[PDB]
């Protein structure tokens, strides 16, 4: 499975919020590339044959591994939404 | 079992413990020598088997025999109609080949 | 072409015990009689 | 499993009954999985310190998984079969804690669906 | 023209991906279920027995 | 060569203390995972030498199902707590060791509370044997021998005192072993075997040396076919 | 035997006689009348299915 | 070498011909009869190298599903019959052999009709192959190779001629194996094990040679535990 799904469900009220949060993080990771991560220095996912999970084998697991830390914050309206939602789609 | 004895073999210890277990399960009447106990077990159509992966016999007897098994008609039904991109229809563009 | 029995194929007896081959085991690990003869096909009693 | 009791099953009272009925099991007087009054000769004959010891003795073909016997679990003495003990251990190992596993099972009855 | 490098790449692609398995008469919500694919050598689809009742399969 | 030689099955070890050992052999050719695991498991559970508390005699005990005044634990509970005591001999010459225990006063009796002997050692000194209610007359002794596998108390009947009682012996140091064979795969083929072997041991012998003893015993047993008759 | 006989899938000897020639695809048989008759074989014939 | 080697099996043999051989190992300490029998049986039935028909070429036909005029059997029947042909090598270094066969007229073509080769023998000369009636000419080449295990026809893909047709290979000289453990008595211990294993093979390898090969295979596989890391 994934690291501590029970912890994931405990820390959100409703699951659909969890899904939209993780997927929006995944889309952000894709658009900016995997440089905009907040678990970079030591704990990074790792493949078996090589270290391929450093770059991009699966972004969803990247986002979920990110969220288990306290480095992710999500809310209904924490930032002026219009600016972000109209810069997201043109790059 | 006559062919078995012709080579000079009695009853395997695994067979012995299987017989005792079947005796505890009421399959075979107790108080009899392993010969006739195993014969009565055979009369039920069940014989001792060995697992092969472990070598230890399967606890309790197993029913074995010969069955007539036929292979059924086997067309593309098994074959994988797995496509990634194919012909589309003319009226609607829903893909069908 | 000479179709050979494999996992996808299916078998049946004359009593309708429909079935599908699920795994082909190597000869050594299949159950065998006290004599060296190994059985050919293993059937689940649950269907009876 | 249970088969038969052809001997005087009365056992709660006499402490000579342990030796006498052990002799009876030595003969064919009483089977191992017998229907004694209070206890079967299985619980008297064999007692196990840990589930590991019970299952190890099972591996040596001493006792079947369907035979009740006295086992000293985490805090108590139980008259259970090694099969039920193994079932409990399976549940407790699939999960992390064992107290929770012990409290969420019923190890006194067959595991029907 | 297949190569073992090709199958290495195929295993690389599906490391975290999932696929939806479906049964034809979809009586309820459980007739569609996602799974992690595992590449196998054969023709048939290997199915976990415990979903033998989720599907009427 | 990866087909057979470069797949000299890599032998990875995961040791969690002196009790738990996981060993993964990978990759292995088809069908050999069981062929290796099964005899190894049987050898581990059957032939590993070790020591166990063969029997015990207590001063005031006449029957094995009696109750000791001054101690809440009965004879059954006392021997049951005695079963899991593990002792390692220091030199190979030792065959049998009789160790006594004198104890009185309202205190706990544990493994470390046994009188020391130079040529034996106890890996679990804090093993709580029993409790003394109030000046409990605890005058007992245990005879401990070396053996293999598991010995029911009934058949051997080792006797030291006329009133002494037999104790079932668990000589095998390994608590239990479980081996799984899982179909691994190579780059090109899937018909390969991954052998994971998990060993739990009391602590007398580390799992590594237990496995080494097992493979050595199997190899020497194989060498029995060299001379035909 | 009745099914294989009545469904004309096999070949049968219409009269007492002795086999003359047997090959992979044809069989020539000389009956007791002195008349020899040739039976060809559909060696590998595709079915309907 | 007496408490553990004289209380360890003498290794006797009872073999007749080169097809049937019983190997008795008596007496074993309890718990080793299966422990040795099972791995040996698995290895014998799995990884005993042998020789089997690999490729077939016919001067006349051009694919598998044709038929030769003058031949009662189809090409399918000919290949199926060839599948049971047993080939014994006399030079271990020799790997691939190409037997030739030419026949004509009313010939009940058996296995003996193959042209002799320097270091090849047919342990089953009476194996029927074909039935030529009259005017039928049968010229054929059979390429036999030494291998191990079982391989599908297309898997190996051997093509010396454009017209050649590969066949499946069954590289196992061992026909079947059956090991049985019984009880034998020794003065100190009544219940000891006697392990007798009976091997039927196809003649290419005498049972004793197969047993020695299997023992060596198991020993060298146990060798993989020698170097941990």
């Amino acid at each position: 499975a994934e690291p501590g799904i029970d912890k994931l469900f405990g820390m959100v009220d409703s699951k659909y919020r969890l899904t939209v949060v993780v997927a929006k993080r995944a889309q952000q990771l894709l658009r900016h590339g995997f440089k905009n991560t907040v678990l970079e220095p030591e704990e990074r996912p790792k493949m078996q044959t090589l270290e391929g999970l450093f770059d991009d084998p699966n972004a969803v697991t990247w986002a979920m591994k990110e969220l288990l830390t306290g480095r992710l914050v999500f809310g209904e309206n924490l930032v002026p939404e219009d600016r972000l939602q109209k810069e997201m789609e043109r790059l | 079992f006559g062919k078995r004895k012709g080579e000079g073999f009695g009853v395997d210890k695994r067979e012995v413990e299987v017989l005792r277990r079947a005796e505890k399960l009421g399959l075979v009447t107790p108080g009899k020598t392993p010969e006739e106990q195993l014969k009565e077990l055979f009369l039920q159509g069940k014989v001792v088997l060995y697992d092969g992966r472990t070598g230890e016999p399967i606890e309790g007897p197993i029913v074995v025999g010969q069955m007539f098994i036929m292979k059924l008609y086997h067309m593309v039904e098994d074959k994988m109609h797995a496509r990634s991109t194919g012909p589309y229809s003319l009226i609607t563009q829903q893909p069908l080949g | 072409q000479k179709r050979k029995l494999q996992v996808g194929d299916k078998l049946a007896n004359r009593h309708g015990n429909k079935g599908v081959v699920a795994k082909i085991l190597p000869v050594e690990d299949m159950p065998h009689l006290p004599d060296g003869t190994p059985v050919d096909v293993i059937l689940n009693p649950l269907g009876v | 499993r249970k088969e038969k009791k052809g001997a005087g099953l009365e056992f709660a009272t006499p402490e000579e009954a342990l030796a006498a009925h052990e002799r009876g099991e030595v003969a064919l007087n009483a089977p191992i999985k017998v229907a004694g009054r209070e206890t079967s000769v299985g619980r008297l004959k064999y007692v196990f310190a840990n589930p590991d010891e019970a299952l190890l003795a099972v591996a040596h073909g001493i006792v079947d998984l369907q035979d009740v016997v006295t086992v000293r679990y985490m805090g108590k003495r139980l008259e259970t079969s090694p099969g039920r003990i193994l079932f409990a251990r399976i549940v407790a190992e699939a999960v992390e804690d064992e107290k929770v596993a012990w409290e969420l099972i019923q190890l006194d009855v067959p595991q029907e669906k | 023209d297949i190569k073992d490098e090709v199958w290495d790449a195929l295993e690389e692609v599906i490391h975290g991906k999932v696929v939806l398995l479906n049964r034809a008469p979809t009586l309820h919500r459980l007739g569609i279920q996602a799974f992690q694919p595992v590449l196998v050598e054969g023709q048939s689809i290997q199915l976990h027995p415990l979903v033998c009742e989720a599907f009427n399969a | 060569m990866l087909d057979s030689k470069l797949k000299a099955p890599v032998f990875t070890v995961r040791t969690q203390g002196r009790e738990y050992g996981e060993f993964v052999l990978e990759p292995l050719e088809r069908g050999f995972g069981v062929t290796l695991g099964n005899p190894l498991r049987r050898i581990l559970l059957s032939s590993i030498p070790g020591t166990a508390v063969t029997s015990v005699y207590i001063e005031d005990v006449l029957h094995e199902f009696s109750t000791i005044p001054g101690v809440k634990e009965d004879v059954v509970e006392i021997i049951l707590n005695l079963k899991e005591l593990v002792v390692r001999f220091l030199n190979p010459s030792l065959q049998t060791v009789t160790l006594l225990l004198k104890a009185e006063g309202p205190k706990e009796v544990k493994a470390r509370d046994f009188l020391p002997v130079a040529d034996v050692e106890i890996m679990n000194p804090d093993l709580h044997i029993a409790t003394l209610e109030e000046g409990g007359r605890l005058n007992m002794e245990v005879r401990v021998d070396r053996g293999v596998g598991y010995v029911p108390a009934e058949k051997h009947g080792i006797k030291d005192r006329i009133n002494a009682i037999p104790v079932d012996a668990v000589f095998s140091p390994v608590r239990r072993v479980a081996f799984q064979v899982e179909d691994t795969r190579l780059g090109q083929r899937t018909d390969l075997d991954k052998l994971t072997l998990r060993i739990w041991t009391d602590g007398s012998v580390t799992p590594l040396e237990a496995l080494n003893q097992a493979v050595e015993i199997l190899r020497e047993h194989l060498t029995y076919f060299s001379n035909p008759q | 035997e009745r099914v294989v006989r009545d469904s004309l899938a096999a070949l049968y000897a219409e009269e007492d006689g002795e086999v003359a020639k047997v090959d992979g695809n044809r069989i020539v048989v000389r009956y007791e009348d002195g008349r020899l008759v040739e039976y060809p074989l559909r060696r590998f014939y595709r079915s309907n299915q």
